[PDB]
């Protein structure tokens, strides 16, 4: 049985998590932080 | 099978967005 | 804002820098900054979105289990819709099997396949992330198409 | 005077060893324990029992069921079987692709599964679908007013292949 | 029927307002 | 007097305290480092709620289906418990998808954290049989045939196929030894198997540390 | 609709309530 | 119809393999819809629209052979203390919604189970139930949680009789192997129009005759089309029968939780006020 | 400018207050989770079922059961009830000393416990043994063709006292 | 290449080496100084074949007897198994009981051990508990009236007696939830305690170091 | 044998034997001497009695449960018959549980009762060794007392 | 007697408590013990002694009221598959020590279940059972392990006849409460002696009465003694049907243990000898 | 229900075991090893 | 029936064997 | 359900003095 | 009679074997 609501939250937070992690990397990646490397 | 589900996803992925912004309201108003 | 710099005159602290370790005795406290006043809020967060859909959504007592009669649909959880639409789309059981059985060997051999270069920003590992993306991308294809008539799982639905 | 590393080794080697050996004879009914105990052989399997788990009446069942008619039963292990005046043969229920339970269909004269689309004939061998063999078959002998379902081990009268259930 | 629409509200405001204490808590994500 | 001193002398709570204080988080560390956190929350929650829940349900063909009728209808909030366990298994699965997120996007599983990403991957493996398990134990339609379509797939496997599939349902057919392998599988080996592995995890990320910035 | 304010408000309340319980706090010397 | 689903399978609509009894004699898939509330409160009338939807500018075939356009039918199965709201409990909009609908119950005991049809096609294709929510506090067989609701919608003629008898609304095979030399016509008993095939067999009209003058065809070829436009789908979907005070609760743990997270805050920001003032962190 | 230690403490109290608000809030459902639901009162419970767990036919069971017979019956709640031309109430058979349950003795007039020799009379009254208290009693309401047992609340006729099971 | 160098680098082999090398048995530590990990042994071996038979035994009053008859006449080495558990039991009780007797005997409780005794003497709380639990999951008439004829024992205490029964045989009678519950207690709840507290146990001892000579 | 003298020299030794510890940094070397050799002999050994036990001796499989029949004998476990004859010794039920629940708590109370001195010997410890013998020939006595006759219970079958 | 048990309790002559039914009727305990080999191998001949003790110079009251010896009588319940050995089975030795003991079952298909009795109780104190073991190699119902033994000895004669009716071997209370005045003597049916009691009741010989010339007793107060000294007395032992196939392997397992342990210590011999010529421990 | 040879190890090991913890006491009171206290 | 007198015997010995064999590895105890 | 009893326990009390002396006896023939 | 025989002897004959491997194992050159 396929459940609309859940499968919703999976897609949705698992796009939005992705977007964020690449959108953070892209922050260290134009300012590197101390360490950097 | 659509509705519900785009609609949560919508959802999921937007409140994100919000919680954001209000957390960086937040920190303007506290003066961080 | 609390934050302490790394003692980069401590030759313990190089040593795990080195090691690409030590980065744990830089930054903010942890106590109780993080672990007493942060944590607790993610927790009761989790929580509490948790009980908000059990209330919302109960779960479904569905019927009693009849060996003699096959329900219209059959579908595991929604992690094994890949696995799954695999399994249903191989000819060859065996290979089916061995392509449900790679997955976690791959993923275990993944660290030996990208320790050949030490970045770990996705933006200086351009295949790496290509590699994913793509697997990705693969992946929520199959899932998809786990919910779909057997016949449309290569397309799902579009061309 | 003093054993050197080819002494201690050795000596390890006789020793674990021994270990070893009182580790694997403890481990052997630990192994064949968790192994499940056979059902019981009558000659191949017998018997064939109904939804209940009650013993068919062979009597009470061709009153209840006409030519031609196609009836599940818990025929070999609890697998469903096809009963089909009796026949000879009882045709697996159980499909070859996945195995879902496939229900019978005389309009068409043939089994069709509702998972994937996979036919049978009215002998029970593959005419379409992604079912990659044919549904097994068992010796259907009736005898004292009882069904007995025997493992197949003839010749396929369908493909003239040997049985891949073997 | 408003008290089903509240709690799925209460749903989705107690996941923004987790999202904001914990970017608010830890200074900015 | 004083009870603490009595305490400190003995467990030397001072040291904790020193070790638990000597710790920093580092810049980089940002929302989704909280990911793996949270899967442990949901597991913490699997606990208790399945915990609870072997206190009414029966690992009997006759009994599991009733069993769950009886939680979900009689049992004091146990609509509650029950829902809360579903809902917080599919959410530990989904955090622990967004958990492996963080880490391959942030390069962590990289020299020396090899042996964390592998105990990783085992965890993972460990989650989806407690999903798989779990599945299936109220004997609905939903459950049996989520088990009986899947029962048969290791037999695929030349020559320890049929053997594996046997072991895995206690027979060559699915009934009421596959409920009970499934049921000693839930509560019994996969609490502690992914105790075990969830320890080496923890016990190897304190040792090394988090990875460093991007 | 009702979805809709209900979201805005509560949210605009429980932001209310941080604000006023941070400057409050200030005023009362303790933050 | 639905009545001869209740004729032939009076026990229920509903196999044990969860497929609807219509199937057995309307042969043609089609897509059916449902709209019910994700949850209701006890004791409430709400709306379950069931959708069966077709191109009304394609027709067809009636019993006699020529066009008509087609009727819709469904069967609804609610969970158990569910039925049809009593129309003193009905709004008035909902009653301008419904229109001419004759409800009627699978069987005594059985309320929730409700077939509705033959229905004017072009003016249903979208049909409203006005359902009735049980209540729990006054039924120690209901209980608060989460069901399942079964539909099954129909468009067009069926393809079988309970007698066990073909309609027009059928394609035709053969009987045997040969060449067609019997293109005809005319009758003998009723009116209307027949057609005698042999290589014996007869076909009613309706269905368009796709082989002419002198063919040679095999056991099993088609001698004419497939005239039927209409078909039949089912679905499921779900219903939540909710206590108020569950959410009520909820709302008041939720409120709580957020407080408290804020309070959380504001201590952090305590410290971090110290730890800039003194200097051991 | 800077918070002193009173302070800090208040904020604590109240933070970690509202917290533990939470906790216990979260907590409560789970405790009364683990307390047994209710069996189902009907005047204080009612019915009476044997030893296979059927409810018991008056008719079928006086058909069974001579005079000054007695007999044990699942009782009020699951425990062994003594049922003795119905009697209008009946004895409890779980020993007030341990728990054995107590068998009858027609030739010595008097229920004789095997565990540590407790003896109760022909109503059930303690008069020997390590026993403290008398057999506990149920109203023995007949009615329908089935027996009724419900909470005996009077006034115990052998002791005059209150009833120790209240 | 070599792997051991490999996972040294990671794991920091050596110094668990070291640290094991580093620790010494003093000329007083005697034969009785086995007896708890003789104890620990009985544990194990309750820890394996209990799981074992958790794969045959079944908690319903209808199945529970006939499962235990299953497991000794038709499992393959199950009686083996089950007699097994059942010796090892009694000999994890009494070599926990011997335990005591060197512990007491060589006041090894004492300053600053006080923590390891009281650790001691909940572990026996707890093995005690298995025992009982455990004792009637074959619902024969031995273990049933062992349940029945103690069940009513907590009721003496005045305000929360009859509460603490009810909570332990599942409801004001002992039946199906009375064998349930002690099936929960004794497959998970005590193994996990006794993992908790021998934990901590072990954990102090180590830490401390055997006591001094007499 | 091999032994290893205490480095009396050692301050953080020394610190450690002021407080009753540091007495595993001397004498024979724990591995491999003690763990690796001989520790497998003790647990195969146990191991070995145990599993002969098990097959000399199997598990006995009773009569099923009947709730409206109470045997004749009902015991628990051995090391349950001292408390239970406590149980069905005492006529105050109360006074029987607080009796049975004073055993672990007041064992629990043994090192704070015996922190009066550092002795460890029995020989040095005069008092505290007659109350441990008085109290296990008690427990032997009420273990033994419970498998006879309520009638023989403060004798056991003797004077 | 033993076959007045099987009359009047056919199916078993155990109690679901495990009372053995001789109870009812015998109301003296006496001290019943039991010899049965801790373990037998399957298809074994083997002895089972139940020993009656009683004191042979202390005699009992016979039914016309004077002293007689009194016989001892038993039932031995075996486990399932265990039954009475064939006397072809039995060595000379046992024979001898059995005697003409005439062993019967309780019913058919309960071989396992055997009734002893009455014999001369100065010469059978001691009854001797030649038992057969059942095996598991040739029944499907029979399987190795541990089993319950049922043992019932008894001495003496009874205190209730089969049809309810009381003996002399019996003490005698009262009847009502007043003065004694009837103490004679005197019959009429048969021979023997009968003592007429009112205050009406009769009591027979046997017992001696307590009560001479005009007592003031109340009811409930003992007429006479109690001339029984005999009794009843049933106990529980254990036998393993043992599989000699176990205990070979099980004798090889220990010897491997026992070899494995030496080296163990031979190895750390070595190792004290390294540690003794090196210095880094 | 008693059972005889389980009661017997039981018995005999916790006899055996405390006259062997007062004879190794005993030794060590005799002869006092290293650190003694 | 002496394979059985040889089992309680192989029983006794172990356990007298293993005592025998930690005193002698652990030198005397 | 004494003579099995008493047997149990004065073998558990004498195969340990058993042991004991064999234990001994291979360290004297070892020379320790 | 023949527990006493069994038990003595075997136990004698393993001790005859701890002992043969220790001084065969030294005669070895081993030990
Ligand atoms: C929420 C905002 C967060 C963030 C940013 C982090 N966590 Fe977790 N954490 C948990 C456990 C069991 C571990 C491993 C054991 C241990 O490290 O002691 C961690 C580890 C981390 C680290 C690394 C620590 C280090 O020493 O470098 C980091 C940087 C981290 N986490 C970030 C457990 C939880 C938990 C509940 C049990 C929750 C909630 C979180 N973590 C949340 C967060
Ligand atoms: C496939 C990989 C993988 C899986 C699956 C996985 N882990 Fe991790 N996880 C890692 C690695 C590698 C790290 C350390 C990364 C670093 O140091 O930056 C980590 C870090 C963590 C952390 C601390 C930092 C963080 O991001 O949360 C926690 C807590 C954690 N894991 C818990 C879990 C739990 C609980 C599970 C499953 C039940 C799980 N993980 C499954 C690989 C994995
Ligand atoms: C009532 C007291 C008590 C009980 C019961 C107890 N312990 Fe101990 N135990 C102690 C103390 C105190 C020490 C440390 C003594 C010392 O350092 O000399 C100890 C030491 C130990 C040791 C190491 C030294 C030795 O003598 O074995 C082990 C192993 C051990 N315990 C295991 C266990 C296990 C396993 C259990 C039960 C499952 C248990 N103990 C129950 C008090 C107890
Ligand atoms: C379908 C409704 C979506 C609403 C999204 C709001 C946040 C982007
Ligand atoms: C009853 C037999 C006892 C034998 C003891 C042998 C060791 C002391
Ligand atoms: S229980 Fe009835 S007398 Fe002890």
């Amino acid at each position: 049985m396929v459940e609309p609501l859940l499968s919703g939250i999976v897609l949705g937070l698992i796009v939005v998590t992705l977007a964020g992690l690449f959108y953070a990397a892209y922050k260290q990646y134009k300012r590197p932080n101390e360490l950097g490397g | 099978m659509s509705g519900e589900l785009l609609n949560a996803a919508l959802l999921s992925f937007g409140l994100i967005f919000v919680g954001w912004a209000l957390g960086a309201l937040l920190l303007k108003i506290q003066g961080a | 804002a609390t934050h302490k710099k790394p003692d980069l005159s401590d030759p313990t602290l190089r040593a795990k820098l080195a090691k690409g370790m030590g980065h744990n005795y830089y930054g903010e406290p942890a106590w109780p900054n993080d672990l007493l006043y942060v944590f607790p809020i993610v927790i009761m967060g989790s929580f509490a979105c948790i009980v908000a859909l059990a209330v919302l959504d109960p779960a479904m007592t569905g019927e009693p289990a009849n060996p003699f009669a096959t329900p219209l649909e059959i579908l595991p959880e929604w992690y094994l819709y890949p696995v799954f639409q695999i399994l249903r789309s191989l000819p060859n059981k065996l290979l089916g099997v061995l392509a449900m059985a790679s997955v976690p060997l791959g993923l275990i051999l993944v660290p030996f396949i990208e320790n050949v270069n030490k970045f770990q920003n996705p933006f200086r590992r351009p295949v790496a992330t290509t590699v994913f993306l793509f697997g990705t991308l693969v992946t929520l294809w199959l899932g998809i198409g786990a919910a779909l008539p057997l016949d449309k799982s290569l397309t799902l639905g579009l061309f | 005077d003093v054993p050197d590393m080819g002494r201690r080794q050795f000596m390890n080697l006789l020793t674990f060893g021994t270990v070893t050996g009182v580790a694997l004879g403890a481990l052997y009914p630990v192994v064949n324990y968790f192994i499940p105990p056979a059902a019981g052989g009558a000659g191949g399997g017998t018997t064939a029992k109904d939804e209940l788990g009650n013993d068919v009446s062979v009597s009470k069942f061709l009153e209840s069921h006409n030519v031609g008619d196609r009836t599940l039963v818990q025929g070999l292990k609890g697998d469903p079987t096809y009963i089909v005046a009796i026949t000879d043969y009882g045709i697996n229920a159980v499909c070859t692709h996945l195995g879902c339970v496939v229900p019978w269909n005389a309009a068409e004269n043939k089994f069709k599964c509702p998972c994937h689309g996979s036919q049978y004939d009215a002998t029970g061998k593959v005419v379409r679908g992604p079912a990659p063999k044919s549904l097994a078959l068992s010796h259907a002998k009736t005898e004292n007013d009882k069904i007995v379902l025997t493992s197949w081990t003839e010749t396929d009268f369908r493909t003239g292949e040997e049985p891949w259930w073997s | 029927m408003a008290i089903l629409t509240l709690g799925w509200v209460s749903l989705l405001v107690v996941f923004t307002w987790s999202i904001a204490m914990v970017v608010w808590g830890r200074n900015g994500l | 007097a004083n009870v603490y001193d009595w305490f400190e002398e003995r467990l030397e709570i001072q040291a904790i305290a020193e070790d638990v204080t000597s710790k920093y988080v580092p810049p980089h560390v940002n929302i989704f480092y909280c990911l793996g956190g949270i899967t442990l929350v949901c597991f913490l929650i699997q606990f208790a709620t399945g915990f609870a829940m072997t206190f009414y349900y029966k690992p009997t063909v006759a009994e599991a289906y009733s069993s769950v009728q009886y939680i979900m209808n009689e049992v004091n909030f146990g609509w509650l418990i029950r829902s809360i366990h579903r809902w917080s298994a599919s959410m530990m699965v989904l955090m622990m998808i967004l958990h492996v997120f963080r880490v391959y996007l942030t390069g962590g599983f990289k020299k020396p954290r090899e042996l964390t990403w592998v105990s990783g991957v085992i965890l993972a493996v460990i989650t989806v049989s407690f999903g798989v398990t779990g599945y299936s134990l109220p004997w609905d339609q939903v459950g049996y045939w989520a088990v009986k379509i899947v029962s048969g797939v290791p037999e695929a496997i030349p020559v320890v196929g049929v053997l594996i599939s046997d072991l895995l349902r206690g027979g060559s057919s699915v009934g009421q030894a596959t409920l009970t392998r499934y049921y000693s599988a839930h509560t019994f080996v996969l609490p502690w198997l992914i105790a075990v592995f969830m320890l080496f995890h923890f016990l190897m990320i304190r040792k090394q540390g988090i990875s460093g910035p991007l | 609709m009702l979805a809709i304010v209900a979201y805005i408000g509560f949210l605009a309340l429980f932001t209310g309530i941080a604000a006023g319980l941070l400057f409050g706090l200030r005023s009362a010397k303790i933050l | 119809y639905p009545f001869w689903a209740q004729q032939t399978y009076p026990e229920t609509p509903r196999e044990p393999t969860g497929r609807i009894v219509c199937a057995n004699c309307h042969l043609a898939a089609k897509p059916t819809e449902v709209e019910v509330p994700q949850s209701v409160l006890p004791d409430t009338v709400f709306k379950a629209v069931v959708k069966i939807p077709y191109d009304t500018s394609v027709q067809q075939v009636g019993a006699d052979g020529s066009k008509v356009g087609l009727n819709v039918g469904a069967v609804l199965m609610l969970p158990e203390g569910f039925k049809i709201a009593p129309e003193d409990r009905i709004p008035e909009e909902l009653k301008e919604e419904i229109g001419d609908v004759y409800f009627q119950p699978y069987g005594e005991d059985k309320d929730n189970i409700v077939i509705v049809g033959p229905l004017p096609g072009e003016q249903y294709q979208e049909i409203v139930f006005p359902v009735l929510s049980p209540n729990p506090a006054n039924d120690k067989n209901i209980h608060f949680g989460k069901y399942s609701v079964h539909v099954g919608g129909n468009r067009g003629r069926g393809q079988v009789y309970p007698t066990g008898e073909k309609s027009n609304n059928n394609l035709y095979s053969a009987a045997a192997t040969g060449t067609i030399s019997k293109i005809a016509k005319q009758e003998g008993e009723d009116g209307s129009v027949k057609y005698l095939v042999d290589i014996s067999d007869t076909i009613p009209a309706g269905p368009e005759l796709i082989v002419s003058e002198g063919q040679a065809v095999t056991a099993g070829d088609a001698l004419t089309n497939n005239p039927n436009v209409g078909g039949f789908g089912q679905l499921d979907a779900e219903i939540v029968l909710q206590d108020a005070n569950r959410v009520g609760w909820l709302i008041a743990f939720v409120a709580l939780v957020m407080l408290a997270q804020v309070m959380l805050v504001l201590k952090k920001k305590q410290v971090e006020k110290v730890q800039a003032a003194e200097m051991n962190f």
